[PDB]
């Protein structure tokens, strides 16, 4: 229920090396399935998940041509931005493209995205209506005028409303064995004494998919919005994810702390406590 | 230009038991720009043949990468991750805490 | 790539409305229907384009059916200038379908309504006068067919429409000639080309 | 599949 | 200002380099090179978007090279040129998803040998007295004959001014030897005026044919005059006969 598709482009200029580096990655939800690198010996789109490998040669050849044209155009766009900001030809710069579509459990489109950043900072975004541009500064407005004259918004909208949703539903069908299954987190609590009167309680959620998860700690019955250290979700490396949350606790009151885990694969929201061995 | 320093995490794919094969992971995230140097070390020495994920970024435009390798932890071996980035005046070294 | 079908040819009366049909059963939602025309091998000229709703401008009207599977280009009062080849082309919104791929097109002949036909064959003397002459088959009604000679040594030109604006007068004409001194006008224009009542002097 | 565009800014 | 193309006409011997240039409508980001022959009708050669070659499958596999160094200039180069390359090459440009606009075209004829090139002869044929007495109108006929290739433009000049009313020129010339390759061409035109306008002996009529052929800077080793781009005319004066 409710899926998404995303393409991420990164272009880094290399003034000591002529042409820039272009990398593209494609994701269905939290599963990457394609990749492209302009630095390869023979740059082509490559598969990164099994359920995409069944596509025929025309798919790969067409997408490879797409990426090559995109890389050239991004080189020219980086030179354009350098001009816009009156920056020098010595430094290296980064242009990032983000586009994709979020659909619902039915299949209909819920939201589209098509935005761009320059040197890590927001540059220009296609608004939610898919017909208007929000620009960040004056150079972004130069680009906005260029794009309004070329009716770029309509092309973005044609992709987001049409090809994006169709191919996303195709991907969900051909990969439904994994893309629709929600791997629940294997959860456990753990206890390390820091000294003699304090202890750290760590709540562990491992091996879950998708990445979205909520971990909270609660003393007696009240949460810890200031005592709960949270590491950000990290990839296990097998397409599943991990997270933990820890609390400092006075020694001798380790049963007044409950850990609440909420995940899409959990039949109901779950609650654990230190099961001391 | 907005430059962001990376956050680092060193950890195993599966819970570590000594003498049984596993995967060592160094996850770098939240950094910008994309040029980053990441190495994995077994008792101070570089682990050769280490792979990394394809470059991707988050919704704040900051990049993330996962470097990983095959390894078999023992009781006495020390594992670490070395990270260098244009935001660091000195390369950071994060040791693998088995409990984190 | 080419996605449309059109009648190879079509006639129309001058001053009347020309309805040029087009079929594009396989059109997609984000694909536009464009109409161009070409005159005398000159550069193709944009006429009109549309998505779903009827469109009209200072050249034509475009009528797209409800199911968008076919359309019609409408010239309102077709003039003699509108004689040309008309291409109905589908054009998409991405790089794959951004270019025009030309199909057969429809060759539209705008024929004038000769109120008072006076079909005749006159003979014209050279101004240099080298004992060479030219046959002029003129003032026939637009419904006439001028054929090519079987001989490769006599030349007949195609039909040609002429507008004297000083008198709001329009006339057809074909031209024939030959160097063979045994050639008379009652040859080229005697190949079941002329009607019975053709004035034929000299 | 990626978008069959090469937008320039 | 539309799409600008050059050269408009080119007649050159085979085996040399042909360069066709195009200036798109300023502000446009998309450029197209199309080719037109009789066989094939209108074929896309190359599609550039933002100066990047997007589609070149229509490019011949050898001797043809397309180029866009900036958003306001594009070239198509043929080297070495061969007779099978003779065609009309159109350049088109477009702003975004707005309508595509075409240039006036570059008409290239690559001749197997410059010896086959000939300028036209022009002859005017005066109205028939039968037509004058039967219709009260008078049809002058102009014949251009013997030219190769078929790059000609015919016009009528009454009293030193070009006229368009009352004129009909054949859309395309015919072959004088329809079976022979390298056949020379003929073209006919008519100009109809009132019988009184023709009877006035001071009115002047001239048929003019502009012929595109060799350049003045082309080589020529033949005895006859160098068949260069020129204008050949015939004329006649009115009369009460």
């Amino acid at each position: 229920g409710s899926h998404s598709m995303r393409y991420f482009y990164t272009s880094v200029s290399r003034p000591g090396r002529g042409e820039p580096r272009f990398i593209s990655v494609g994701y269905v939800d939290d599963t990457q399935f394609v990749r492209f690198d302009s630095d390869a010996a023979s740059p082509r789109e490559e598969p990164r998940a099994p359920w995409i490998e069944q596509e025929g040669p025309e798919y790969w050849d067409r997408n490879t041509q797409i990426y090559k044209a995109q890389a050239q155009t991004d080189r020219e766009s980086l030179r354009n931005l350098r001009g816009y900001y009156n920056q020098s030809e010595a430094g290296s710069h980064t242009l990032q493209s983000m586009y994709g579509c979020d659909v619902g459990p039915d299949g209909r489109l819920l939201r589209g995205h098509n935005q761009y950043a320059y040197d890590g900072k927001d540059y220009i975004a296609l608004n939610e209506d898919l017909r208007s541009w929000t620009a960040a500064d004056t150079a972004a407005q130069i680009t906005q005028r260029k794009w309004e004259a070329a009716r770029v918004a309509e092309q973005d909208r044609a992709y987001l409303e049409g090809t994006c949703v169709e191919w996303l539903r195709r991907y969900l069908e051909n990969g439904k064995d994994t893309l629709e299954r929600a791997d629940p987190p294997k959860t456990h609590v753990t206890h390390h004494p820091i000294s003699d009167h304090e202890a750290t309680l760590r709540c562990w959620a491992l091996g879950f998919y998708p990445a979205e998860i909520t971990l909270t700690w609660q003393r007696d019955g009240e949460d810890q919005t200031q005592d709960t250290e949270l590491v950000e979700t990290r990839p296990a490396g097998d397409r599943t994810f991990q997270k933990w949350a820890a609390v400092v606790v006075p020694s001798g009151e380790e049963q007044r702390y409950t850990c609440h885990v909420q995940h899409e694969g959990l039949p109901k929201p779950l609650t654990l406590r230190w099961e001391p061995s | 230009m907005i430059q962001r320093t990376p956050k680092i995490q060193v950890y195993s794919r599966h819970p570590a038991e000594n003498g049984k094969s596993n995967f060592l992971n160094c996850y770098v995230s939240g950094f910008h720009p994309s040029d980053i140097e990441v190495d994995l070390l077994k008792n101070g020495e570089r682990i050769e043949k280490v792979e990394h994920s394809d470059l991707s970024f988050s919704k704040d435009w900051s990049f993330y990468l996962l470097y990983y390798t095959e390894f078999t932890p023992t009781e006495k071996d020390e594992y670490a991750c070395r990270v260098n980035h244009v935001t660091l005046s000195q390369p950071k070294i994060v040791k693998w805490d088995r409990d984190m | 790539d080419a996605k449309t079908t059109q009648p190879p040819s079509m006639d129309c009366a001058e001053g009347r409305a020309a309805n040029l049909p087009c079929n594009h059963s396989t059109i997609s939602g984000n694909e536009y229907v464009y109409w161009y025309r070409q005159i005398h091998s000159q550069g193709p000229q944009y006429i009109i384009h549309g998505l779903k709703n009827n469109e009209t401008n200072e050249m034509a009207s475009l009528i797209i059916t409800e199911d968008r599977k076919s359309s019609t280009l409408i010239l309102p009062h077709a003039t003699l200038r509108d004689t040309a080849v008309y291409y109905c082309i589908v054009r998409g919104l991405n790089n794959a379908g951004n270019m025009l791929t030309f199909g057969g097109g429809t060759r539209l002949m705008v024929k004038p309504d000769i109120q008072n036909p006076d079909p005749a064959v006159y003979q014209l003397r050279d101004s240099k006068s080298s004992d060479k002459s030219v046959c002029l088959f003129t003032d026939f009604d637009s419904q006439t067919n001028v054929s090519q000679s079987k001989d490769s040594d006599v030349y007949i030109t195609d039909k040609c429409v002429l507008d004297m604006r000083s008198m709001d007068f329009k006339s057809n004409s074909a031209v024939a000639w030959s160097n063979k001194s045994d050639f008379a006008c009652a040859n080229a224009f005697n190949n079941s080309i002329i009607p019975e009542d053709t004035f034929f002097p000299s | 599949t990626p978008q069959d565009l090469n937008t320039m800014l | 200002a539309g799409v600008i193309q050059s050269p408009r006409h080119e007649v050159t011997e085979m085996g040399q380099e042909v360069t066709l240039r195009c200036k798109p409508i300023s502000g446009h980001n998309s450029l197209f090179w199309y080719r037109q022959t009789m066989m094939r009708g209108l074929e896309l050669l190359i599609y550039f978007n933002n100066n990047v070659p997007i589609d070149d499958s229509g490019m011949p596999e050898d001797r043809f090279s397309a180029k866009m160094p900036n958003a306001s200039f594009s070239t198509l180069k043929i080297q070495p040129s061969e007779p099978r390359d003779s065609a009309v090459y159109f350049c088109a440009s477009s702003l975004g998803i707005d309508a595509i606009y075409f240039g006036e075209g570059s008409w290239l004829t690559v001749v197997e040998d410059l010896k086959n090139v000939f300028p036209p002869e022009v002859a005017v044929f005066e109205p028939s007295e039968a037509e004058i007495s039967h219709t009260q109108k008078a049809t002058l006929v102009c014949l251009a004959t013997g030219f190769y290739p078929d790059h000609v433009e015919l016009s009528w000049w009454v009293n030193g001014k070009e006229v368009h009313s009352g004129v009909c020129t054949d859309p395309q010339p015919l072959k004088e030897q329809p079976a022979l390759n390298d056949s020379r061409y003929a073209l006919s035109s008519r100009l109809r005026v009132s019988a009184t306008f023709w009877q006035n002996p001071r009115n002047h009529f001239r048929c003019q044919v502009q012929f595109y052929g060799l350049s003045e800077n082309d080589e020529w080793t033949q005895d006859r005059a160098k068949p260069v781009t020129q204008i050949v005319s015939a004329e006649a004066w009115g009369r009460a006969d």
